[PDB]
């Protein structure tokens, strides 16, 4: 059920330096 | 010995 | 990881090193899918031409890292293997098509900062994200350059490649269950897996639900980082019958 969430990244809201670069690429 | 020797436990 | 940067800290909590017993090395890459199980490529475990066949016992599994070479006391937990698993219709004679394998470990990992799984995709994450051009993140601590090794994790993001154009970029055979994934030529950024980055993640980000998901596995590559090249990967969601057949199973 918590699959794929990140304890220092998504369940404290925090994004790492470069997944809006992947982000951005989901047109 | 590149690498860090391991706790013996492991091994 | 070739033309990637540093890691950040917990950036990757499911990634886990295949550490060989003896000698002391770097076997490839690996993710942590449960607290028991690890995916990774057959080929990092079994390949007949390079007289590559490592048992259970060979090799341990580091998972929490970030330092190469470092024993991160605290931080990383090294756990043994229960029992390896390669699927039946591996083909390393021709291609590497169905290069996957999951070990299950003879303990639980406790979960932490550092260590987390990664989702594996249903048919709708896979039809959502496995485009052309959407991009996912490989990760591991294999070679910077095709012909030296880094100090710590490296990361690295790369466009999902048209399937024609992979399959104009090699004379190999290319199956359904392979998707290639790197910068062309023309576009002026660069960056591959290389030795030592096989069986570990090609990750994406799920838009819909926030999450990370395992789409690929680090499978083989015409060298690294060569122009005209791509490096092709094991899509997971197409064998995850026999994953859910294995796990189910054992
Ligand atoms: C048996 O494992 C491998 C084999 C080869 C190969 O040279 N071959 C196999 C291909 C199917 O057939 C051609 C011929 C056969 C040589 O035995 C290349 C390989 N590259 C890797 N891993 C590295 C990390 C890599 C590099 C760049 C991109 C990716 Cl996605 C991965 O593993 C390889
Ligand atoms: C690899 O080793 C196992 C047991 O050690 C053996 O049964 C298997 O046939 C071997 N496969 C090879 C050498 O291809």
């Amino acid at each position: 059920a918590d699959c794929g969430l990140r304890p220092l990244f998504e369940k404290k809201s925090l994004e790492d330096k470069t997944e809006r670069e992947l982000l951005e690429s989901y047109i | 010995g590149d690498f860090e020797e391991i706790p013996e436990e492991y091994l | 990881i070739v033309e990637g940067s540093d890691a950040e800290i917990g950036m990757s909590p499911w990634q886990v090193m295949l550490f060989r017993k003896s000698p002391q090395e770097l076997l490839c890459g690996a993710s942590l899918i449960s607290d028991r199980w690890v995916l990774t490529a057959a080929h990092c475990l079994l390949y007949p031409p390079w007289d590559k066949n490592f048992t259970e016992n060979d090799l341990l599994v580091r998972i929490g890292k970030h330092s190469r070479t470092r024993y991160e006391r605290n931080i990383e937990k090294i756990s043994m293997l229960e029992k390896i698993y390669i699927h039946p219709r591996y083909n390393w004679r021709e291609n590497l098509d169905r290069d996957i394998a999951l070990m299950k470990l003879k303990k639980p990992v406790a979960f932490s900062d550092y260590i987390h799984p990664v989702c594996l995709p249903d048919r709708e994450t896979a039809a959502s994200l496995l485009q052309a051009g959407y991009k996912g993140r490989v990760t591991g601590w294999g070679n910077l350059k095709e012909t030296g090794q880094p100090s710590v994790l490296q990361v690295v993001n790369l466009p999902i490649v048209e399937r024609p154009v992979c399959k104009d970029s090699t004379r190999i055979r290319i199956t359904d269950n392979m998707f290639c994934a790197g910068y062309k030529p023309d576009e002026g950024k660069r960056g591959d897996a290389c030795e030592g980055d096989s069986g570990g993640p090609f990750v994406m980000k799920s838009p819909f639900n926030n999450r990370w998901y395992q789409m690929g596995i680090v499978s083989w590559g015409e060298g690294c980082d060569r122009d005209g090249k791509y490096g092709f990967y094991t899509h997971v969601f197409r064998l995850k019958k026999w994953i859910q057949k294995v796990i189910d199973q054992f």
